[PDB]
RNA sequence: AGCACAGUCUUAACGAUGGAUGUCUUGGUUCCUACAGCGAUGAAGGCCGCAGCAAAAUGCGAUACGCAAUGAAAAUUGCAGUGACUGAAUCAUCAGAAUGCUGAAUGUAAACUACACCAAUUCCCUGGGAAUAGUGGUACUCCUACAGAAAA
RNA sequence: UUUGUGUUGAAGCGAAAUACGUGAGUUUUCGUGGAACAUCUCCCUAGUGCAGAUCUUGGUGGAAGUAGCAACUAUUCAAAUGAGAACUUUGAAGACUGAAGUGGAGAAGGGUUUCUUGUCAACUGUGAUUGAACAAGAGUUAGCCGCUCCUAAGGGAUAGC
RNA sequence: UAAAGCUAAAUAUAUGUAGGAGACCGAUAGCAAACAAGUACCGUGAGGGAAAGAUGAAAUAGUACUCAGGAAUGAGCAAUU
RNA sequence: UGAUGUUAGGAGGGCAAAUCCGCCGAAUUUAAGCAUAUAAUUAAGCGGAAGAAAAGAAAAUAACUAUGAUUCC
């Protein structure tokens, strides 16, 4: 809605910026396996459930 | 780069006066960080540590 | 152990414990063997490997080839060697990596550390 | 009719019976009657029962970061006086 | 340049699809031994933040992937950087200092970053000189003192 | 417990044998494989032998290039881009919605789908250079619009019981 | 010798933490979880709950060069082992 | 003697449970059916502690040539 709470921006805020891809460098390590984020969602498949 | 054997001589007024420009100085820092002017972005961790011995000292 | 049962002669403890060592204890894992003619003015038989010494290799298929220690690699438990080097398939240079054990070494570099070790040592 | 009991009722069904729960943070706040369905909010205990042994683990003492109780071990072999400082040099 | 009908079924040789078999194991399981609670001096749990480039997990708390002190003791790295000729680069120990909003949650409320009353508050030099709308207190029940008032 | 094989190639697996046994099975050859494997000298021990249970988990068929890809009146000519245009863009036509509109503005619900630029591995049940897909950066400004205040049907508490 | 009171040891421990061990299981087995596992995901809610280990001694050897092709990719007299 | 007091100094509240203390309280099942009985002074529910808790120094046994607080094998 339009109409929000504070804290409910919030979350939906947090909830946009953990939604981002592994950076590129962090590939290039040593000591690493992690290829991409299992945890990835898409709006119109997963709801958050709020 | 600061020590923390160095610093225990020294006056309250002092101690408080170096945290200020070291507060200065990481400041101008993180505005010319903002700008897309990357050449001294590696300088942060020196300063947020000598700021964090300043504290340590005058606080015991 | 043998006679104190207050360690643990187990496979799957003490080789869970040497590829999760801490940086400080692998010092004391990667260590060399000493040549007779340094194990006559010292009274020791075998010591850390450090950087500039110099060393003689005994195993592999370098063996025979001597040099000086450049770089000490903790993590991978290996060191190089001043001029035994290797090509990429790009057409660029590495070193050989060694395993400390496979060598002997002919010469230290002295210090203030080393001195009060090998003190105690004899 | 034509919002029958199945796909046509489900269209009408927004609406929340349930929010974000202060204290446990879970969606199950009963926005009507004031109450949590989990953790029960509103009074001073914690709402669980000895017929669930799955969910009596999935909230117990070590499943959070243990924040103060973790740093109260190995005093105990230590047991240093409360003040004290090893020796300088 | 030439010669095999097509389909269906059978058998060999070489391949495709699929993940059994054998070998491996920083994981489970059971037994034995020792020790044992935490909290108004704010617990367990929940939320929000912190890195030069930083999503998760792990670690930390406006000093925020770590400060000080003690024991070792040259490296640590993807790039950029930082370090000695040993309070410094890294590991371990961990007693000093610091520890956001909540939660029994306790000034009144709560799908509110809503609203009260009382005391203005906090620094630096050694009585001056400064800064700041910032800080603390106020639930209920009960015990020992105390204070005055009331009945008798 | 005894006494044995292995980088001069173990276990496993595929095709076999002038081989043995009534039989369950032993034994050996060639190929692949790359690190372990037996004991029949005699004993001990068990989660010890599968064709089925509309058995459990995983993988694969004939059906079969088959059923099907039919609501919502309808498309055509030229040009641009591009490796490639019936379903991307431009111009010209022929038409629809017909103010009780696929026109404007809000609530519940969603949470960045919004904007600009780039771009096609998978998706967009035919194509695709398109896109609500993927990637990198941006964007929400109040004394006067609202909440916040009042009381309602009602909820939670205090004293006592 | 009731209608008041205190008291160590020999006993127990499917919890938490640390140490040792076995004629135990060996990735459809063993705890649900050998891995970012009470995680991903489902339900308004109380609750339900997986799949997923192995290149090589070394990648401080992870595929340079040429030709064809818009690309993907293929081939080689070319290349690591 | 009740009450009042932001008077001074203090205590209680929540989490955790394998072992421990107090209350409350079933049916499945067996009896080849079933009602007493059994399941069981158990499961579920509500309160309170410790490295152990509870119990404990005879208003106890015996009937002997007599033993002698509690607990456990
Ligand atoms: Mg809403
Ligand atoms: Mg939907
Ligand atoms: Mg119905
Ligand atoms: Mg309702
Ligand atoms: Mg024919
Ligand atoms: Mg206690
Ligand atoms: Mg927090
Ligand atoms: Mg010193
Ligand atoms: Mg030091
Ligand atoms: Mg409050
Ligand atoms: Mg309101
Ligand atoms: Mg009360
Ligand atoms: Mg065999
Ligand atoms: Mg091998
Ligand atoms: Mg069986
Ligand atoms: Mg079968
Ligand atoms: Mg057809
Ligand atoms: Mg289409
Ligand atoms: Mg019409
Ligand atoms: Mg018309
Ligand atoms: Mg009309
Ligand atoms: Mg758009
Ligand atoms: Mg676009
Ligand atoms: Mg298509
Ligand atoms: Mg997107
Ligand atoms: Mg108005
Ligand atoms: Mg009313
Ligand atoms: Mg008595
Ligand atoms: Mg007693
Ligand atoms: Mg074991
Ligand atoms: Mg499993
Ligand atoms: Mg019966
Ligand atoms: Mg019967
Ligand atoms: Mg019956
Ligand atoms: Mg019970
Ligand atoms: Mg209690
Ligand atoms: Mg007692
Ligand atoms: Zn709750």
């Amino acid at each position: 809605g339009s109409i929000k709470r504070f804290r409910l921006k919030q979350r939906l805020g947090k909830c946009r910026r953990q939604n981002r891809p592994v950076p590129h460098w962090y590939r290039l390590k040593k000591d690493t396996k992690i290829r991409y984020n299992t945890k990835r969602r898409h709006w119109r498949r997963t709801k958050l459930g709020l | 780069n600061v020590k923390a054997y160095e610093l225990r001589t020294l006056k309250k007024k002092e101690l408080l006066d170096k945290l200020d420009e070291l507060k200065k100085e990481l400041s101008g820092l993180r505005i010319s960080k903002a700008l897309g002017n990357s050449a001294k972005n590696s300088k942060i961790h020196g300063v947020r540590k000598n700021v964090a011995r300043v504290l340590t000292v005058y606080n015991q | 152990m043998k006679f104190n049962k207050q360690k643990s002669s187990s496979r799957r403890k003490m080789r869970k414990a040497h590829f999760t060592a801490p940086a400080g204890l692998r010092r004391k894992i990667m260590s060399s063997k000493l040549s007779k003619e340094l194990r006559l003015k010292y009274k020791t038989r075998s010591l850390p490997v450090r950087k500039d010494d110099e060393v003689l290799i005994c195993r592999g298929h370098n063996h025979g080839r001597e040099g000086k220690v450049v770089k000490i690699n903790r993590k991978r438990y290996k060191i190089y060697v001043e001029r035994v080097t290797r090509e990429k398939v790009n057409g660029e240079s590495t070193f050989i990596g060694i395993h400390p054990s496979n060598v002997v070494l002919t010469k230290l570099k002295v210090d203030k550390n080393r001195k009060k070790i090998l003190d105690r040592k004899a | 009719g034509k919002a029958g009991k199945g796909t046509g009722s489900f269209g009408k069904r927004n609406g929340k019976t349930h929010f974000l729960c202060l204290r446990c943070g879970k969606r199950s706040y009963h926005l009507q009657k004031k109450k949590c369905a989990s953790c029960g909010y509103p009074s001073a205990k914690k709402r669980r029962f000895n017929w669930s042994v799955k969910a009596k683990r999935r909230n117990t003492t070590g499943t959070g970061r243990c924040r103060y109780i973790k740093t109260l071990r190995r005093k105990l072999k230590n047991k240093f006086t409360e003040g004290s400082t090893p020796k300088p040099k």
